[PDB]
RNA sequence: UUAGGGUUCGAUUCCGGAGAGGGAGCCUGAGAAAUAGCUACCACUUCUACGGAGGGCAGCAGGCGCGCAAAUUGCCCAAUGUCAAAAAAAAAAGAUGAGGCAGCGAAAAGAAAUAGAGCCGACAGUGCUUUUGCAUUGUCGUUUUCAAUGGGGGAUAUUUAAACCCAUCCAAAAUCGAGUAACAAUUGGAGGACAAGUCUGGUGCCAGCACCCGCGGUAAUUCCAGCUCCAAAAGCGUAUAUUAAUGC
């Protein structure tokens, strides 16, 4: 017996999957950003809902409450990192204005293309997985790696690369 | 051809353990342009020159951890003072990679079976 | 009638299907549809564009 | 209505405990007569030995003949009917063959145009009957 | 599982209690009413030249039975602990199916391959237009062409107690390999609820489909086949229970 390692789901399917409204706004993403399947669109959704739950709960509180103070700075800090929000943001209402694209946008697959190192998102997903990209000096072969605001300006190529 | 591959060995955090008369040093390796993993022989040579040990006998190393992407390795190794201290203090398997270990004990199962039958006998 | 079972599935014609080239897979598949329906068009479905349409023939 | 008093608690509790016995969605859980009644013992499936093939009619708005199987249950020694749920697979069931049996859909009401039958035959001799239907496997007589 | 209030589960890794075929009695010990300790009875059960003598897996494997239902008679004390008169080593390394490791393992959970790009032709949309014509974007296609990489192969090796898995690599002087990328994705659906057929053949209240509403009586958008398209995707259907849906 005697396993003390956690399991958790990171993705879940929204209720009523045959809504033609939802289908539109799925394909629109998965085609454009070159995503493999719908599973990816959902994976980000979950983590965003999570973040937005605590932010809502903090916002409710009166000023000068410990929950508000401490954990408010943290939520904000980690949206400054990854470039989801800028450093002119502080409210914890900005945090609730985050939506699904702004996450996907900062995945390595898109960041590679946008920085000029590929000709398509589909093409940049290959460039990742053929082990010919880096994220500063560290070879990353995962397209779902979220890239820091600092470290999207040091992408370069792998040192194992015939293209570098 | 266009280069000569080399193996670079460094260390980070070092101890002096006078209780067991050994050194405990977290190794690092880099090995730019080297093909595949670094064999431990090379590492022992570099460490010899570094800590001014006259032996690769006293240098006995275990474990190596190859980080993802490119040639990189990190590890940990032990130097001992004397060669007698090495043989005595160190585990069997570590030694036997140098070829200073002991011959393997006879199979566990045959021992059990016999150890049971010895309880029966009176002499 | 205890046995007359399988009546229809005896009589029917079998083409036994037809050869086809392999399809795109992974992202490539999802790409394929998102081009067809939502691009090179004035419309997005909706029901405004119909994803499948068929030719005429017979009417009753 | 209800009581809003501070010490009103016990009257509320006892009221609920009475009125849940007017729910059939309470009884179906808590009462073991329901469990006993169910021919699987409330288990997911059970196996049985085929007795006889029984031709079964249909109700008035849709006239058809339906192929059904009188099966006996190993577990409890009860008899039951079940439907063959593929086209022309009456063949692949034969007498005295072991067979599995499942429920189908709503399990408190009988399915339309087959009265008394909530039971469909999934597997014959642990082979998938669907697999025989849409050919992959062939039935063992081995 | 639930916005909240709640609803439901707990045999099972940790803690507490109880039990060792069913019962009772007892010795020893600081501690036991111990069961791989003892005594007796009962239900079973194994040997015996039949005078007698034994057995207790709800310990690990494994076998029989059972049921819808569940792994190897594998390797190791290197690690983690425990017991001991005991550190290791000295000729000279205690024991442990506790425990670790591997095998089997689509219960469950994380990541991710099955292609990507430039030329030519065809189609659609938008802008300008002398209506000739041009530009931009997207799709499809040929004996079209170009690179790159994993699955897989191997090792100067490395991991590990030993060996694997992962990782790193195809020379550092010297070491493999895709083009139909045959290294070819499936499981359920297309009348309504509910995303997708004004199809074509076959059947004709028969065969069957259908959770429910309903389809089939020769004019089938639902059956039986083919093509076409849709949803999810290395996962997808089916059954039963339970929770949400339920302010039923």
């Amino acid at each position: 017996m005697r396993n003390y390692n956690n399991f958790n789901r990171v993705w879940k399917a929204p209720r009523r999957p045959f809504e033609k409204e939802r289908l539109d706004r799925e394909m629109k993403l998965c085609g454009q950003y070159g995503l493999r399947c719908k599973r990816e669109i959902w994976r980000v959704n979950m983590t965003l809902s999570k973040m937005r739950r605590t932010a809502r709960l903090l916002l409710t509180l009166p000023e000068n409450h410990p929950r508000r103070q401490l954990e408010g700075s943290a939520i904000m800090r980690r949206c400054h990192d990854y470039g989801f929000l800028e450093e002119e943001k502080d409210k914890l209402d900005y945090v609730l204005s985050l939506t699904v694209p702004d996450i996907l946008e900062r995945r390595l697959q898109t960041v590679v293309f946008k920085h000029g190192l590929a000709k398509s998102v589909h093409h940049a997903r290959v460039l990742i997985l053929q082990r010919h990209i880096a994220v500063a000096k560290q070879i990353v072969t995962i397209p779902s790696f979220i890239v820091r605001v600092s470290s999207e300006h040091h992408i370069a190529f792998a040192d194992a690369s015939p293209f570098g | 051809q266009k280069k000569k591959a080399e193996v670079t060995v460094r260390t980070s955090q070092f101890k002096v353990n006078k209780l067991l008369n050994r050194k405990q040093f977290i190794v690092e390796v880099n090995h730019p342009g080297w093909c595949g993993t670094v064999p431990a022989k090379l590492i022992r040579s570099r460490l010899a020159s570094l800590y001014k040990v006259a032996d690769e006998n006293q240098i006995s190393v275990f474990g190596f951890k190859t980080k993802f992407g490119g040639g990189k390795t990190t590890g940990f190794g032990l130097i001992y003072d004397d060669l007698a201290a090495l043989k005595r203090i160190e585990p069997n398997y570590r030694k036997a990679r140098l070829g200073m270990g002991k011959k393997k004990q006879p199979a566990r199962k045959s021992v059990k079976e016999r150890r049971n039958r010895n309880k029966k006998i009176r002499g | 009638s205890l046995a007359r079972a399988g009546k229809v599935k005896n009589q029917t014609p079998k083409v036994a299907k037809q050869e086809k080239k392999k399809q795109p897979r992974g992202r490539a598949f999802k790409r394929l549809k998102y081009t067809q329906r939502y691009l090179a068009k004035t419309l997005k479905p909706g029901e405004k564009l119909h994803m499948n349409k068929q030719p005429p023939g017979k009417a009753g | 209505t209800k009581a809003n008093g501070q010490h009103a608690a016990r009257k509320l509790v006892r009221l609920r405990r009475k009125n849940r016995w007017a729910d059939k969605g309470w009884k179906k859980s808590h009462t073991f007569v329901a469990q006993k009644a169910n021919p699987f013992g409330g288990s997911s499936h059970a196996k049985g030995i085929v007795l006889e093939k029984i031709g079964v009619g249909a109700k008035q708005p849709n006239s058809a003949i339906r192929k059904c199987v009188r099966v006996q249950l190993i577990k409890n020694d009860k008899k039951i009917i079940a439907f063959v749920p593929n086209d022309g697979c009456l063949h692949f069931i034969e007498e005295n063959d072991e067979v599995l049996v499942s429920g189908f859909g709503r399990s408190g009401h009988a399915v339309g145009d087959i009265p008394g039958v909530r039971f469909k035959i999934v597997k014959v001799s642990n082979v998938g009957l669907y697999a025989l239907y849409r050919q992959k496997k062939e039935k063992p007589r081995n």
